[PDB]
């Protein structure tokens, strides 16, 4: 209750959280994944023992299939 | 002899950065030109003296062959 106020106003009822979820389809998911994941730059953090962890040039080339 | 089996190494860190976030020629003619300088300088005090000698013998030898026939 006390965190909703500082972030939205109008604490959101449970009847509303369910009619948003009635909207999602298979195609809606495909668009919103492409807009945020395809061909973007990541940030990476690691803690030992790591030598295998691949080079940055090879993590960045796994963000696009060379076919689609 | 692959990457997970090469050595053991302790408390050190590295700080990379992306390729699409920066530039390929930061300073092209303000660093490279004074760079070639200190390089060559430091080294053309023991590469030139050997090749002066081959020049001195070369001019002494064609001079002799020429004046032994044409007086
Ligand atoms: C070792 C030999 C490597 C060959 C195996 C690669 C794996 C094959 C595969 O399933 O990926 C599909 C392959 C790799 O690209 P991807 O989309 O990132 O696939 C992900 C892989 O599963 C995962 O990608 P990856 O981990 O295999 O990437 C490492 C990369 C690194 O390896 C190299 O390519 C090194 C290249 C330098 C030396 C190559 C000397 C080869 C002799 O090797 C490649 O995958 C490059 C393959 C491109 C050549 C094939 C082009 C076909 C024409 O997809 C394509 O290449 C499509 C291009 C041609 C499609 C034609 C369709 C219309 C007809
Ligand atoms: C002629 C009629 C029309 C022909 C079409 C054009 C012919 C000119 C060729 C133009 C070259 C095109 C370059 C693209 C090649 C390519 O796609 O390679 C993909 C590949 C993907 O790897 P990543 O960079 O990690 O990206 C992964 C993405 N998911 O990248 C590379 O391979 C680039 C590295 C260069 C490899 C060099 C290959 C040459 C070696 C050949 C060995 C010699 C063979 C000859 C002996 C005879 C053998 C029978």
């Amino acid at each position: 209750i006390g965190r909703s106020l500082l972030t939205y106003g109008r604490r959101i009822p449970l009847a509303e959280w369910e009619s948003r979820i009635a909207e999602v389809d298979a195609s809606v998911v495909r668009e919103v994944c492409s807009k945020y994941f395809y061909d973007q730059c990541p940030a990476v953090a690691g803690l030992g023992p790591i030598e295998q962890l691949p080079d940055y040039n090879r993590i960045r080339s796994g963000m696009f299939w060379l076919r689609f | 002899r692959e990457f997970g089996h090469l050595t053991r190494m302790r408390h050190v860190i590295t700080y990379s950065l992306s390729p699409f976030e920066q530039r390929a020629f930061p300073h092209y003619f303000t660093k490279g030109i004074p760079n070639v300088l200190r390089r060559t300088r430091a080294c053309i005090l023991r590469v030139a003296p050997p090749f002066v000698v081959f020049y001195l013998v070369y001019t002494w030898g064609t001079q002799e062959f020429e004046k032994s026939k044409r007086k």
